[PDB]
């Protein structure tokens, strides 16, 4: 969860040792499409989206990539908007890789604010891969290019949050939405 | 028969607000008493006869 | 299948672990079967999987 | 650079297409 609104983060890695040893799932959010693809990527110490900036976008993110034997293209994925709190939640159960997601205006300070919020689903396609690290991918949008080195110019506010099997008692609306729910553990 | 959902029923096409990823709708006893239409988009409610 | 041997099929006769339901994996790294690290070549610990 | 805060009321998704 974030509420940011300069489109800093627009995709997330997902992979077990984030190298070309094993499979990692590459998730990248542009302005008017989105590229998800499964291959061999070689993830470096700090994977980050570069911009010539505008338009011209280099994956600085992996080094190599051979398998590629999955990809997926839906361009419809996740930005909700430029105009404040996108929730996506991600799940990986036996081997389909479930997307959740979620606009709520943020009319508060900067906190998370009460109420409830159900999120919707978003696409659900098999992958295969056992998931156990990830890491956010931000554009760094240091007003020129940049080389694929690691710790670049990061002078020029996301949540993190871990799910676990809860037994949940959800409440509908009149309407079908979802306006309660009662954690029972 | 909509997705090979068989059964008997009378439509009234209700004001029900579904939602994209939503079709089906069922009751306290689950039973499927709202459908969405396969090639158009409107809501019709299966309702028992007499 | 061929008359002089088709060797175009592997079926990965070693892995570490129980792989999950529906899940793929494609890795044709050398298999570490002993203690010493498998340097990626064949070894008396670590043979080719596939 | 890491803050802790907590979930009140949010993290909840529908479960089904029902």
């Amino acid at each position: 969860a974030s509420t940011e609104k300069s489109n800093i983060i627009r995709g997330w890695i997902f992979g077990t040792t984030l190298d070309s040893k094993t499979q990692s799932l590459l998730i990248v959010n542009n302005a008017t499409n989105v590229v998800i693809k499964v291959c061999e990527f070689q993830f470096c110490n700090d994977p980050f989206l570069d911009v010539y900036q505008w338009m011209e976008s280099e994956f600085r993110v992996y080094s190599s990539a051979n398998n590629c034997t999955f990809e997926y293209v839906s361009q419809p994925e996740g930005k909700e908007g430029n105009f404040n709190l996108r929730e996506f939640v991600f799940k990986n159960i036996d081997g389909y890789f479930k997307i959740y997601s979620k606009h709520t205006p943020i009319n508060l300070e900067r906190d998370l604010p009460q109420g409830f919020s159900a999120l919707e689903p978003l696409v659900d396609l098999p992958i295969g891969i056992n998931i156990t690290r990830f890491q956010t991918l931000l554009a760094l949008h240091r007003s020129y290019l940049t080389p694929v080195d690691s710790s670049s110019g990061w002078t020029a506010a996301y949540y993190v949050g871990y799910l676990q099997p809860r037994t949940f008692l959800l409440k509908y609306n009149e309407n079908g939405t979802i306006t309660d729910a009662v954690d029972c553990a | 028969n909509f997705n090979g959902l068989t059964g008997t029923g009378v439509l009234t096409e209700s004001n029900k607000k579904f939602l994209p990823f939503q079709q089906f709708g069922r009751d306290i006893a689950d039973t499927t008493d709202a459908v969405r239409d396969p090639q158009t988009l409107e809501i019709l409610d299966i309702t028992p006869c007499s | 299948s061929k008359p002089s041997g088709n060797y175009n099929y592997l079926y990965r006769l070693l892995r570490k672990s129980k792989l999950k339901p529906f899940e793929r994996d494609i890795s044709t790294e050398i298999y570490q079967a002993g203690n010493k690290p498998c340097n990626g070549v064949a070894g008396p610990n670590c043979y080719s999987p596939l | 650079t890491q803050s802790y805060t907590n979930s009140f009321t949010r993290g909840v998704y529908y479960p089904d297409k029902v």
